[PDB]
């Protein structure tokens, strides 16, 4: 329907909201003041409409054709969750068949041999769940992640991913926001969280850092290492700098932090590195200047970036080859379902606003 | 092949051969000769047949004194993780006898924290196989300091979650 | 700024005093855009999750939801002070009059703005006080303001003992 | 006879403070015997339980296991110091420099002891001195012995509010 004026931040606290195109509003302040304080013309639909709550403000979860879609989704959720936060997920077990498929094969090439070449991590995801069932939140808000719930094993977990289709999978201001906000849930209720890893970085520019990333970029890291329940990582490809911190680390407290071969963890991308560290060799005889630094960038690339320093010094469990992820994420989600982890006294913590 | 997807899984099955060979096949034949298994021999014969899960497989040493960083084994000399005993959860250490004496250094102590602070967070048993010549000495004090931090939490465990020590 | 400087303040068992004159929210199709409706939810979850002594002060002007926001006692205030030129309302006079007038202003409008402009000054004379909200006590007292800086020292050498929590959870899920 | 009275202090909430000279533990059969292994862990039990503030100050000999027991910041002991004249090393260079050198010991018996007198001296002057546990942090500091009372003062005087507990338990386990 509508929701305006105050109204609207009871609908904003509350954990999850779904809205029907066309048929239903939000808006703090109606078109009419809005004129006459800013001389901005502006329709209901585009001032707060479905569509434009999904997308645009980060507001809203979903938004459903119809009503009755509306509903379903809204039982669909309830499904994910437990009554309250002192149960554990509605679940259904099963007992999974962990010899490896013609499915799970298919991992084992979804990472085309260009780094550039993109490949859609909702494969990646269906692949791991029961059913291959994803259930996606804020579809249509910040597409560079991707969060939603499903099953393994027949019990409930969240998820949280890079989405290399969009932006390379990088991460900005918004899907920081959308992410951190999945997490604090599924933690509050005691859902577990599994996270998959591409990420060349934070996507550039000076609106970003105007607005605020430093504090809103916080916020995922902040969300992660506060959570208890399980936490299970997995590097499919891209994980530099500070974003591969963010993305459900081990530094940040996760579990179990798996590698594919392909993975790429490193401080920097190589052509940003080589720059750093090969700045008096070079400079010395800008005769063949390139020749030599696209060299140094083709064995910076060959020696870091990789798994394998990062499993020298267990940051990733373990570097698996991507078929065994399945697996992994069953005998994983079995041990830490016993997990027991607490954070000092406190009334309440001071996350980044 | 290795800048493409495919040889980078012939990779890491060449380093899975690697490092679930780390010891020398003298050392391994100068093991079975003094009537002793080796320690991933000894991990299969405890856990439900196909349990494992390996944590900490490609360790290696950080260490440049007395010319120990000649030789980087992959898991660092002692074998490390996750599974099940009669279909119940247990965390177990293996300490490999053929790698470095199965001398306890920095890397190979830092694993059986791992695996301990596994233990005490999800509540389950941990397990330790013990067969060492005792402190890696190239490494100093670095491998005495490994040592303290297991027996802090040797005893921050005591009580809590059962821990039964294997000496072979 | 003011919903973590209020959390700030209540982690570390700081008192918060409020001071309230307040129209309502910026208009524009940006501050919607941009999330107002997440963004400014955070104050009244700030507010109603705070445990420390609350004491507000409305001065002037306290309309709809931006009311409810600044440390009201709806959302667990403790003490609620008006001075005596306290607007307190669901929203400005014009905009009030515009929707429960609106017909018998449609009416003749052979003095249209005219009839409209009295009936604003009429809502404004009756309703555009503290006095309402006094006798429902949503504000404890009206205050001559002078006597501010009393009650302020009263309440608070009460409010140190206040002892106030929130149901048993690992964390809330406020609005990011 | 330590780990009785550290418990002790522990329980009844006084702090701790440990001075370190030790060589390692005595050779014998008996001590074997009579079960060293069993009750020399206790000394190790009691420092790594105790949770009263715990500062510890290395004055010459710190060698392999028994600088561990010592109250060492393994064990989870507050501040370590070290003097000057701290030894911290895994065992006696002798010991050392007969495990880490024996080749180039065997070879030439002309000059084995020589050779092994010289490389003993070696050892000792790299790595009998507290230079690299400072470098790793296993010791706060390295002080000048007369500065051991400042530092007692100061770091007790913080230490003091140290909130530190062991997981739930009915109670441990002990080597008895
Ligand atoms: O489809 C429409 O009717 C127009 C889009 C917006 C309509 C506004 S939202 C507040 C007000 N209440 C209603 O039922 N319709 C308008």
């Amino acid at each position: 329907g509508p929701c305006a004026g105050g109204a609207v931040y009871s609908p904003a606290i509350t954990d999850f909201t779904v809205m029907v195109d066309q048929t239903s509003h939000m808006f703090i302040t109606g078109p009419d003041v809005i004129k006459t304080v800013t001389g901005e013309d502006v329709g209901f639909e585009e001032l707060g409409g479905a569509r434009t709550h999904n997308s645009t403000s980060g507001v809203a979860h979903h938004m459903a054709g119809d009503e009755k879609d509306a509903v379903e989704y809204v039982k669909q959720l309830l499904s994910y969750l437990p009554s309250n936060n002192l149960s554990e997920p509605p679940a259904f077990p099963e007992e999974a068949d962990l010899a490896v498929t013609d499915e799970d094969a298919e991992l084992d090439t979804i990472v085309p041999d260009s780094a550039n070449q993109p490949y859609d991590m909702h494969s990646v995801i269906e692949h791991v769940l029961d059913d291959a069932e994803f259930f996606e939140t804020q579809p249509l808000f910040a597409p560079n992640i991707l969060t939603g719930f499903g099953r393994v094993e027949g019990r409930p977990v969240g998820i949280v991913a890079n989405q290399p289709m969009q932006f390379a999978g990088c991460l900005d201001i918004t899907a920081s926001e959308k992410a951190a906000r999945f997490v604090r849930t599924c933690d509050a209720f005691n859902v577990p969280v599994l996270t998959f890893v591409d990420v060349p970085g934070f996507l550039p520019g000076v609106d970003q850092e105007h607005d605020g990333i430093i504090r809103r970029g916080a916020k995922l890291i902040f969300a992660y290492a506060e959570a208890t329940v399980p936490l299970i990582t997995v590097i499919t490809r891209k994980a530099f700098g500070g974003a591969y911190l963010v993305m459900g680390s081990k530094h940040l407290g996760a579990d179990l932090n798996l590698a594919w071969p392909t993975a790429q963890i490193a401080v920097m991308g190589a052509q940003g590195a080589v720059n750093i560290l090969h700045r008096r060799t070079i400079a010395d005889a800008g005769d063949d200047a390139e020749a030599t630094r696209a060299r140094l960038i083709q064995e910076y690339e060959d020696a870091l970036l990789n798994p394998y320093t990062a499993a020298e010094r267990g940051y990733v469990d373990a570097v698996i080859m991507p078929s065994d992820t399945r697996r992994h994420i069953v005998r994983g989600l079995r041990q830490l379902r016993t997990k027991r982890e607490s954070l000092p006294p406190k009334k309440h913590g001071n996350i980044p606003l | 092949d290795i800048h493409t997807t495919a040889g980078k899984l012939a990779d890491l099955r060449r380093r899975i051969e690697e490092a679930t060979h780390a010891g020398s096949a003298r050392a391994v034949e100068k093991q079975h000769a003094k009537g002793k298994l080796t320690a991933r021999e000894r991990i299969d014969l405890l856990l439900d047949e196909g349990s494992f899960v390996e944590l900490d497989e490609f360790a290696r040493h950080r260490s440049t004194n007395f010319g120990l960083d000649a030789n980087r084994p992959y898991g660092d000399g002692v074998v490390t993780g996750y599974g099940t005993v009669d279909g119940r959860p247990v965390a177990v250490f293996s300490q490999d006898f053929t790698v470095f004496g199965g001398a306890l250094g920095e890397v190979y102590g830092q694993k059986i924290v791992k695996v301990m602070d596994f233990a005490l967070k999800t509540g389950c048993p941990v397990v330790g196989i013990n067969d060492s010549g005792g402190a890696r000495i190239q490494e100093g004090v670095a491998s005495l300091g490994a040592y303290g931090e297991i027996f802090r939490r040797n005893t921050h465990a005591s009580g809590v979650i059962p821990q039964i020590s294997l000496v072979v």
